[PDB]
């Protein structure tokens, strides 16, 4: 049985105990190749099943995910409640290694749904944008504002009349009264978050971190409250790159929506890609040749030492120590040359394909890989002893912005945050994915305490063993095929598509049209970059994708900064921003 | 602080400072963009460009599959024919303010008329200028792909290529023909 | 009348054929030379599904499903194995002598060929050897003619001589050889020629004055009219 | 060949750029055009970036800014993190409709003179954002001197663009002091990029296959 084949997922116990629980009748199972068991649950049950869930005796500890649905046009729902709406709810156990997504079914006129927030506090955020988006209030939510559109922002852009192109819409036109109304729009009201303007000694000063903050990575704003240099509270002001990247994947083919997963996590490149093209060929129904893993994992930990250089250089600069950023981008330009000699570009290569990559490995690929391989580790030999290191570095880092595992578990943190408090969970060891299980590498995780030290050292050993895996892959490259035999492998092989006529017409089809995915939901979770990034892909039979949620690690790290932060100086939290491991096109998507 | 920590943050403050100091000694990393030129590998994807066949007349057959594989929306063209029956673009215009570079136009060509090359200096002071039409796409060679030719493939008869020239191709056998 | 496809009951008409009454049902069977206004004939065999007579019958048997009656209690299969494989298999015997012509086809996107041939999967081409060709005629104004691109599929001349009662499109010499056209070279007599460009399921006949001022069926801004 | 643009934030026009631009002649004596070449001279080998980024792109211009790139070598390293001590608005990314706002607050409080560079399809055009929170280019609301495509433009394009934007400062005519003299700022209609290398670009024939190295 191939791992894409539709299931049900009823031997797993938690069926068995929801059952036991609540009864038959209280939920619908729901078969889909999401990999995962799909229950709706009835509205008023929603607590109660959440509760139940994180009191099992191996609980599910982890809201990984919350979102919303339009199910107006879906018109192939055979099996599924009947719903206008719908609200999902992606938990992990991490003890069991297991996951549940819960469904929660609405109509158009009753478009609200009991808040998460006080069995997961990570909830808050994500309840805010699917107010923000479609339009669903939470009751109980203890402030259901908008936060990817400004305040005066009109409509709900995820629903399905929502116009998704700019040109559907005036040209944006700045004049002074549309000026001063988004900036008042944009000022911070302290009234509005509970906060005072001060004791009756002093005064709070509030500072905007952001947008055009040299710490701010990205469009981003952290409103301070600030006592002295003491953060009494901070609200981190998200939205700001916000690109509609979801409602662009119902806007564009299974195919030509590729370049736009790599802009989702602009440092991850072809990391971004991988978790979207799995989910295609779950869709697609392909399983793709041994060279075709090795390929993806070889790209895959490329970009991932560009992404971890970039951040452990940006961290010691932040830090105060400016020289190790052009060194390691000198490392960055190494891993750049074996990057645009196999998919002709830098950043996003756009390179990953359904069924395959695009192009074959050119000649002399190895040569830039053996070049890269004995460039890089006395290069960060030389980072860790000039500036790691240094006990000024340790002082400003070690003991600073520090959680344990219940607060990681709590927020959603994943990556190396969550491994940093001892929890030994990487996507790539526990639900294995494009044949990481035939590489041998360790994970590394820390003694408890997720320091921003702790954080730093573990990507550096991430480093390290990614480049284990760029050596196993340059010594053991299998021979044969760089796309699948599939008849929905998009595009063809190029040759055969020149010469061949039934393939010049899959080629011509597929371009143009598009490839037709039968309906069905699918998932893919990955470890990205920063975390751990997902698909979660809807098709309703088309050419497009009925709906495209994104699942990013940087959320949910954004989210936890005010409770890892609070009552720090405002140096703690230059230090946290520059160790949590974030890009702002990951936050907003 | 304790002392040692003292003497050991000592230490490690001379340490960083050494090396740093020795990195005065090194080799330079620096490219010196734009007296030595940048290198780009052959698939390196920057400007587009519309190739000729070896025969010199222009490949694309104004098929206008890159326009709708482009995600972006930037190519429009219009298919006009010859009197011998080829198709070729009335029209083909880029526009490359809007263009991300991400090759898709040139992996739907099924001619490999479009194709991107390594050149990424396409600097503009006034964007309109960014609106590339055919005369400045055009290029006078075959590109990346030097010997493919669509119509050698094809069925359709144009000048220089009746039915049954093409590539495994049977000469036509009319239906008057004495052979049962 | 009551069918089973796939092991799932329709209640459909019992004097419709199963083509009809399962693309009624919107089930998806690959054909070409049935036509809703024209009838069924049994030509392309494309429309293979695979009949049972029992609920406890595995063997089976390959029928046309154009050809068959939706009576009351049959059973059919169209994902059966051997249905799809000759499915694709008929796809495969018609892309055998079929021009490389997409790009340069004015029935590219809109083409039934081209979706039949994405429908049953088949993608991989290994036949090797040479391919018929076929010269053309001049139509007249209105219909532009390619032989090449013919399947065989006798709609045209089921259309034009059954239906509209032209006389001067035929259907002339043998086996593989089959021609489409007129006699001689002329202008298309009967006033709903034009009905050919739609009727014929690939880019034999195509409408010349579109194909003056060509554009693909995705680039077109449409609008129901009077 | 030049165009003068006037400056009124406070004028009968609510559309922003607050400005009117007239298509003029050369202004340009033996001593003024000489202080005005040098204080060109002096300008263009001096241009400190703002410290402004908005996506991906904006990662490209700092690795140009870097070691294997070292923009350094054309004075232009030195990187401002306030808007009152840069010289060069580098829009490094998508104009977000909700930092519009943001990206015009700190155009106003850059001081003269000022240039922009538009980096990026985002930028330029809003790219292959076509969708309802981003702005279709900065060039509506703020004036571009410099456009680079690119999806991210490599860094050294950032760099051509930094010697295009050298071009046009040196052949530019600003006032030379505040109290005396015309005060409208004359910038050189250069021949454009597209044009000046169609003949080179158009005479290429073979390309290097795209199977090797
Ligand atoms: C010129 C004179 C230089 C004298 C110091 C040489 C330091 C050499 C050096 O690089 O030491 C680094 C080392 C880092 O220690 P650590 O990270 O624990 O690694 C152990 C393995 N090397 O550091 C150490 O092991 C610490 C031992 C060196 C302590 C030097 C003390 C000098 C005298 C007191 C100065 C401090 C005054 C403070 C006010
Ligand atoms: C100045 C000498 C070369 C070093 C270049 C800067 C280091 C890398 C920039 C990091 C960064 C990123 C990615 C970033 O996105 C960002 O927001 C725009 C910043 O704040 C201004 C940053 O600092
Ligand atoms: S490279 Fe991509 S964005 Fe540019 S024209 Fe081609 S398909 Fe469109
Ligand atoms: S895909 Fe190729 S042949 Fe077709 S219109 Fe575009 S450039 Fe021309
Ligand atoms: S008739 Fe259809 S399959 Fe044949 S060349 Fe034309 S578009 Fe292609
Ligand atoms: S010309 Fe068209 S309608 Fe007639 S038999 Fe051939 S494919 Fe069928
Ligand atoms: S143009 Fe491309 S690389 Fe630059 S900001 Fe936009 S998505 Fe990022
Ligand atoms: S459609 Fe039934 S055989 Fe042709």
């Amino acid at each position: 049985e191939p791992a894409w084949q539709t299931r049900d997922h009823l031997d797993d116990p938690v069926i068995g105990e929801l059952r036991n629980r609540f009864g038959p009748d209280a939920f619908t199972v729901q078969a889909t190749r999401t990999g995962v068991p799909v229950v709706w649950i009835k509205r008023e049950q929603l607590l109660e099943v959440g509760d139940f869930l994180k009191k099992l005796p191996k609980p599910y500890v982890m809201l990984f995910d919350l979102h919303g649905m339009d199910e107006r046009l879906r018109t192939h729902r055979e099996g599924l409640p009947a719903a206008d709406f719908s609200v999902f709810y992606h938990l992990i156990s991490i003890d069991r290694n297991r996951d549940i997504m819960l469904k929660v079914a609405l109509a158009e006129n009753d478009l609200h749904v009991p808040t998460f927030t006080k069995l997961f506090p990570n909830a808050n955020w994500y309840e805010r944008e699917t107010w923000d988006l479609f339009g669903i209030t939470f009751d109980g939510h203890p402030n259901l504002r908008r936060i990817m559109m400004p305040q005066t922002w009109k409509g709900h852009p995820l629903r399905k009349d929502y116009p998704a192109r700019a040109t559907e819409f005036s040209p944006f036109e700045l004049t002074k009264a549309k000026q001063d109304l988004e900036m008042e729009a944009l000022t911070f009201k302290p009234e509005e978050w509970g906060m005072k303007r001060g004791t009756e000694n002093e005064d709070f000063m509030f500072l905007n971190l952001g947008p055009n903050h040299p710490s701010a990575h990205g469009a981003f704003r952290i409103v301070l409250q600030l006592d002295g240099e003491e953060i009494v509270d901070c609200v981190p002001d998200i939205g700001y790159h916000h690109r509609g990247a979801e409602k662009m994947g119902e806007r564009q083919s299974w195919h030509s929506y590729i370049p736009y997963t790599d802009r989702i996590e602009y440092l991850g490149g072809c990391v971004n890609e991988m978790p979207y093209v799995l989910a295609v060929e779950k869709l697609a129904g392909i399983t793709v040749p041994d060279r075709v893993n090795v390929i993806r994992v070889m790209l895959s930990e490329l970009f991932r030492i560009n992404s971890h250089l970039l951040y452990i250089s940006t961290f010691i600069q932040d830090v105060g120590a400016m020289t190790p950023v052009f060194f390691a981008f000198t490392d960055r330009q190494k891993i750049y040359d074996l990057v645009e000699a196999i998919t002709g570009f830098r950043m996003h290569p756009a390179w990953f394909r359904i069924g395959g990559v695009a192009h074959d490995l050119p000649r002399g690929w190895d040569r830039l890989l053996r070049e890269f391989l004995d460039w890089m580790p006395k290069r960060l030999a030389s980072y860790e002893k000039a500036a790691l290191q240094n006990t000024i570095l340790k002082g400003r880092s070690q003991g600073v912005a520090a959680y344990g595992a219940k607060e990681a578990l709590e927020w959603g943190t994943t990556g190396a945050g969550l491994r940093a408090t001892g929890i030994d969970f990487d996507v790539r060891k526990a639900r294995p994915y494009s044949g990481y299980e035939n590489f041998d590498f360790e994970i590394p995780v820390g003694g408890g305490v997720s320091d921003c030290y702790t954080r730093v050292m573990l990507k550096v050993e991430e480093l390290r063993q990614s480049l284990r895996i760029l050596e196993q892959c340059l010594n053991n490259m299998p021979e044969g095929p760089f796309k699948a035999d599939h008849p929905l492998t998009t595009p063809p092989p190029k040759e055969r598509t020149l010469q061949h006529i039934e393939t010049l017409i899959t080629h011509f089809l597929q371009v143009s049209w598009g490839p037709v995915m039968p309906a069905n939901e699918s998932f893919q979770m990955i470890e990205a970059t920063k975390g751990i990034n997902s698909y979660y892909l809807t098709s309703d039979g088309s050419t497009m994708s009925y709906r495209t949620r994104v699942r990013t690690p940087s959320f949910a790290h954004l989210q936890q900064i005010p409770a890892a932060i609070r009552g720090s100086l405002v140096s703690d939290l230059i230090v946290y921003l520059g160790s949590i491991d974030f890009v702002m096109s990951d936050v907003d998507r | 602080m304790t002392l040692k920590e003292l003497l050991v943050g000592f230490g490690t403050q001379v340490r960083s400072i050494w090396m740093i100091g020795l990195h005065a000694f090194a080799k330079r990393e620096t490219r010196m963009y734009p007296e030595e030129p940048v290198y780009l590998p052959p698939r390196y994807r920057g400007r587009i460009v519309l190739t000729r066949d070896p025969d010199g007349e222009e490949r694309c057959v104004a098929c206008n599959l890159c326009a709708v594989a482009c995600p972006v929306g930037c190519i429009s063209l219009q298919k006009a024919e010859t009197k011998d029956g080829r198709w070729y673009p009335e029209f083909f215009r880029i526009n490359f303010s809007r263009c991300i570079f991400c090759g898709l136009c040139e992996e739907a060509c099924p001619t490999t008329a479009i194709q991107l090359t390594p050149d990424f200096e396409m600097g503009e002071y006034k964007r309109q200028d960014l609106v590339y039409e055919k005369e400045d796409l055009l290029i006078s060679g075959p590109g990346k792909y030097p010997e493919y030719n669509f119509y050698r493939m094809a069925g359709m008869a144009i000048d220089g290529k009746d039915k049954g020239e093409a590539e495994n191709e049977a000469k036509p056998i009319d239906v008057k023909s004495l052979l049962p | 009348a009551t069918i089973h496809v796939d092991g799932k009951e329709y209640e459909v008409n019992g004097a419709d054929n199963l083509l009809e009454a399962c693309l009624s049902l919107g089930l998806d069977i690959p054909y070409f030379c049935w036509h809703p206004a024209l009838g069924s004939v049994g030509a392309c065999r494309q429309c293979a599904v695979k009949q049972y007579q029992n609920a406890e019958d595995t063997r089976g048997r390959l029928v046309m499903s154009c050809m068959t009656p939706a009576s009351d209690g049959t059973f059919i299969s169209i994902d059966d194995e051997e249905a799809k494989q000759f499915r694709e298999s008929v796809v495969e015997w018609l892309m055998t002598n079929h021009p490389h012509d997409c790009p340069v086809c004015e029935e590219g996107g809109n083409c039934h060929l081209q979706d039949m041939t994405v429908m049953t999967g088949h993608s991989f081409r290994r036949y090797r050897f040479t391919k018929r060709t076929h010269r053309n005629q001049d139509l007249g104004p209105f219909i532009s003619h390619e032989m090449n691109r013919c399947i065989a599929c006798y709609r045209c001349v089921r259309y034009y001589k059954d239906y509209a009662d032209g006389t001067d499109l035929g259907v002339y010499g043998a086996h593989d050889n089959v021609y489409f056209g007129r006699p001689e070279d002329g202008t298309l007599e009967s006033e709903f020629s034009g009905n050919l460009v739609e009727i014929c399921p690939t880019g034999v006949f195509t409408d010349k004055t579109h194909s003056e001022r060509y554009n693909r069926k995705w680039d077109m801004q449409f609008a129901p009219s009077i | 060949d030049y165009t003068l643009t006037r400056i009124d934030p406070n004028g009968e026009n609510d559309r922003y750029p607050l400005q009117k631009q007239e298509i003029v002649t050369d202004p340009l004596n033996v001593f003024m055009g000489k202080l005005n070449d040098m204080v060109n001279w002096g300008r263009k080998n001096s241009i400190w970036p703002y410290n402004f980024g908005l996506s991906c792109c904006y990662v490209e211009m700092v690795t140009s800014f870097t070691a294997v790139h070292d923009v350094a070598r054309f004075g232009a390293e030195v990187l401002r993190a306030s808007p009152r001590q840069a010289d060069l608005m580098v829009v490094a990314g998508t104009c977000f409709t909700k930092m519009a706002p943001v990206i015009q607050r700190l155009y106003d409080q850059m001081l003269e003179p000022k240039w922009v560079i538009s980096m990026g399809a985002c930028a330029n055009s809003g790219g292959m954002y076509d969708i309802y929170s981003v702005v279709q280019g900065v060039d509506k609301f703020i004036p571009v001197d410099v456009y680079i495509p690119g999806c991210p433009p490599r860094p050294e394009a950032y760099m051509q663009a930094l010697m295009l934007l050298q071009e046009s400062i040196g052949k530019e005519r600003r006032p030379l002091s505040w109290v005396v003299g015309d005060q409208g700022v004359y910038r050189a209609n250069m021949q454009s990029e597209r044009e000046r290398k169609r003949g080179e670009r158009i005479a290429v024939t073979n390309l290097r296959t795209p199977d090797e190295i």
